[PDB]
RNA sequence: UAAGGAACUCGGCAAAAUGACCCCGUAACUUCGGGAGAAGGGGUGCUCUUUAGGGUUAACGCCCAGAAGAGCCGCAGUGAA
RNA sequence: AUGGAGAGUUUGAUCCUGGCUCAGGAUGAACGCUGGCGGCGUGCCUAAUACAUGCAAGUCGAGCGAACGGACGAGAAGCUUGCUUCUCUGAUGUUAGCGGCGGACGGGUGAGUAACACGUGGAUAACCUACCUAUAAGACUGGGAUAACUUCGGGAAACCGGAGCUAAUACCGGAUAAUAUUUUGAACCGCAUGGUUCAAAAGUGAAAGACGGUCUUGCUGUCACUUAUAGAUGGAUCCGCGCUGCAUUAGCUAGUUGGUAAGGUAACGGCUUACCAAGGCAACGAUGCAUAGCCGACCUGAGAGGGUGAUCGGCCACACUGGAACUGAGACACGGUCCAGACUCCUACGGGAGGCAGCAGUAGGGAAUCUUCCGCAAUGGGCGAAAGCCUGACGGAGCAACGCC
RNA sequence: CGGUACCUAAUCAGAAAGCCACGGCUAACUACGUGCCAGCAGCCGCGGUAAUACGUAGGUGGCAAGCGUUAUCCGGAAUUA
RNA sequence: UAGGAGCUAGCCGUCGAAGGUGGGACAAAUGAUUGGGGUGAAGUCGUAACAAGGUAGCCGUAUCGGAAGGUGCGGCUGGAU
């Protein structure tokens, strides 16, 4: 049963795993430059007690969470509530 | 709602949460059944020099989130 | 410059690894040769396994000398080593997984067989 | 995987089937939701339902599924469609 | 001196190739001493950084470097002998 | 616990010890005259030899740009007087495909497989769950594209080449109604680690088609769509045993000996790193060698109880070898890319791949495996309302003192 | 898979049986070509002008779809404690 | 210009089955090669030991031996006189 399993693997990974650098590159480049600057208690130090806790129902509704540092990375930020 | 709480004997010393267990128990045979002494150990290193080296203790050494002592500690008991 | 008493490499999978030459056939008194020619030779290093084994008499054909050639184009082809390949009194080789580059001037040589067997041809 | 398994059994033409619905990931020979009775549902007598009739609360409320013949015989037993009455309850 | 590489020759005579220093590695056999430089490998330029010294130390400095990287240039770095 | 002569059991023979063809059974069985019939059970050992593949995994316009044809009306007759050569419907059907799919399993093998690999039993503070059941939201959604559709040459070729372009149940631009989200005081447990207490801020869409009689939507029922919960389900981490046996295999080992800080597993770690002692491992024959899928399985010694894998059942690992990545929730995939590798074929040279471990037989062999066997008939399940296929699963057809009746 | 089974009984005394040997133990009979020759030949044999036995035979023996073996375990033989 | 940081286009180090190199290990043929036993009439040697085996001697034990056999020094009965 030899079929065309090999030809649309790439474009379906371009509808999913390249959407995983369309919506996700905001994290990929952030871990190097942008989030690396928003960290360090900088000018925009830790504004996710209220930012995420308003936006994560609205539009900032990402789904890449796990555990065992304080989260995978970031979800422990409603500390000041 | 319970886990491993056996008894043993400490050996070696360094930082970070002793108890370097050496349990003693029995093992036997088929045709004649000679249940006789044997042992099994779990190494780690000194608590804060609280665990006295050579201490026949109720043993285990707490859940590992770094790398020298194995699993669920109970309480240090008796010196040997 | 190719002469006998000269160490020639192979580029096939017959069982040989290195040879050197006895002869350069052709005519009475013929000394030397270059790409496009047939020689005899004998193997001072054989590949373990394979048909053709060390200390054995063999014919072969030239490829890609460092004394590369110039054509009726008025233009030139050279290499940075030489090599031979071994045959079966038929323009038919023994090893059949030829490596490395080869020239085009052996279609005339009627090793077109070998050229189809070959990688890139020049 | 998962429909009511009418499972092959026996010697030369002794298809003594068994009431089962195999696991959502196991084969006809593999592990299962649960084996519910020892009878051939294609018996020459009848469907002939002898099962763990009290187990209708677990596998029907989690995972199990009949196929087109025994959903009838289960609810003239008071199990399958009757579990819909239980869910309404 | 291309290319080939002892076919020369009675015979590799001759010439060719090697070498300095540093590092790593060096079998057999032994009358135990040795063999053994065994073999076989690898390396060396110039600049900025200390590393921190050998101290040149008075001490970082004075050079070599403790010797550590990072860099610059060329086909080429005991560039000669 | 129920078993039990040895035809005999050495020398000159009397005697002890001794081990002993054999005669009896069964065996994956098999070797040396086919019979009344039938029946069982079974199934490449050598040939895990290469494997040719056929065929080996397929299901949904009940998702839609629907393209195509085309139902139906179907102007005008195109006149040896019967068309959809026309209006719009353009349904249903490959739909052009874009999409929901699985595909490891029904299928195969035990190659490998030192240790939970499995047999086999535990503790788990070591939890997640396309297909799935049930309690809580409706059936808000960007359609760029996108094959729809067009355009540009090449080479027999492999298969590419440039130029643009619509739908979807695709998915996605913007707000949302289900332990959603982890902080202020809120408890103790298995110290570590759990316990949700708080207030949920934080979940947030959509998949609407085919649409029943009608209210064309109630809930859009269907079978496909978004959100907490558990759970079926499976896997899931931590301990004992066979988790290896074996010195004409012994002295074993060096961030080593596996906590603290950074990192990450639904969980958790030297898994790497700044510190820890040379320690740790030891003739418990560690090291290392050999080996390994594991259990029952059978036979059977008086009972003691045991050796038992071919089959046959269960439980691991691998699917042209290998290596990187992708991935489907999980894949290194029996019938996924790039590949080395290897050969295979093709070559018209420009380069392309193939790809037997489904199941038959092909070369082969054997004492042995049927038959490149039958069909999905039934049952089976994956996707699919309906319906479909895979069937080489399934069942069967032949085979037979292999062993009889 | 089944115009086959069930059935008429169509059918007729019909349409369906070999072993080592004829050896003490092998119970299968004594014989001849047989004179330790051929060769059957299992503990062991026989055979040399009186072979039962080599070869052969009508029966012929132990059980019958029957006849003897081959690898495995054990009876045998706790001759494996 | 993403030009800043960036990854592809460019540079500093990684393993990778692979690939081929190298010395050991095992083999197998065996080499105008080559040691132990048995074996097949033992023609080779006396019945060498068993009747003091013709002479009781023996056990460790120099010793040579084609083969039964022999001579040296410490313990011994396993002996007829």
């Amino acid at each position: 049963a030899n079929i065309k399993s090999a030809i649309k693997r790439v474009k379906t990974t371009e509808k999913a795993e390249a959407r995983n650098i369309s919506q996700k590159s905001a994290m990929r480049t952030a871990v190097k430059n942008a989030k690396t600057a928003v960290s360090n208690n900088a000018d925009n130090k830790n504004e996710l007690v209220s930012l995420a806790v308003k936006l994560v129902d609205k539009a900032a509704q990402s789904n890449l969470i796990h555990s065992n540092k304080a989260d995978r990375i970031k979800s422990q930020l409603m500390t000041a509530n | 709602n319970d886990r491993k709480v056996y008894v043993g004997k400490v050996v070696s010393d360094k930082m970070d949460k002793t108890i370097t267990v050496l349990v003693e128990t029995y093992k036997t045979h088929k045709l004649y059944g000679k249940r006789v002494k044997y042992s099994k150990k779990y190494k780690t290193h000194d608590e804060n020099n609280s665990a006295k080296l050579g201490d026949i203790v109720k043993i285990q050494e707490t859940r590992p989130l770094s790398a020298t002592k194995r699993f669920r500690l109970v309480e240090i008991v008796e010196e040997s | 410059m190719i002469q006998q008493e000269t160490r020639l490499k192979v580029a096939d999978n017959s069982g040989a690894r290195e040879v050197l030459t006895i002869k350069v056939l052709g005519g009475s008194g013929r000394k030397t040769a270059n790409i496009g020619d047939v020689i005899v030779c004998t193997v001072k290093n054989a590949t373990p396994g394979g048909v053709v084994k060390k200390g054995d008499v063999v014919k072969a054909v030239i490829v890609r000398t460092k004394s590369g050639v110039r054509r009726n184009d008025g233009s030139y082809i050279k290499f940075d080593e030489n090599a031979c390949v071994i045959i079966r009194d038929d323009k038919g080789p023994r090893g059949t997984r030829i490596f490395g580059p080869v020239a085009r001037e052996l279609r005339e040589g009627n090793f077109m067989k070998i050229v189809s067997l070959a990688p890139e041809v020049l | 995987a998962v429909k009511i398994r009418l499972t092959r059994l026996g010697s030369k033409r002794n298809p003594f089937y068994r009431i089962v619905v195999a696991d959502a990931r196991s084969p006809r020979d593999g592990r299962i939701i649960e084996q519910i009775g020892t009878y051939n549902p294609t018996s020459a007598n009848a469907p002939e339902i002898k099962v763990d009739e009290a187990l209708a609360l677990k596998w029907l409320n989690d995972g199990a599924k009949p196929t087109d013949t025994v959903h009838n015989i289960l609810s003239k037993e008071g199990i399958m469609k009757k579990f819909d009455e239980q869910k309404k309850a």
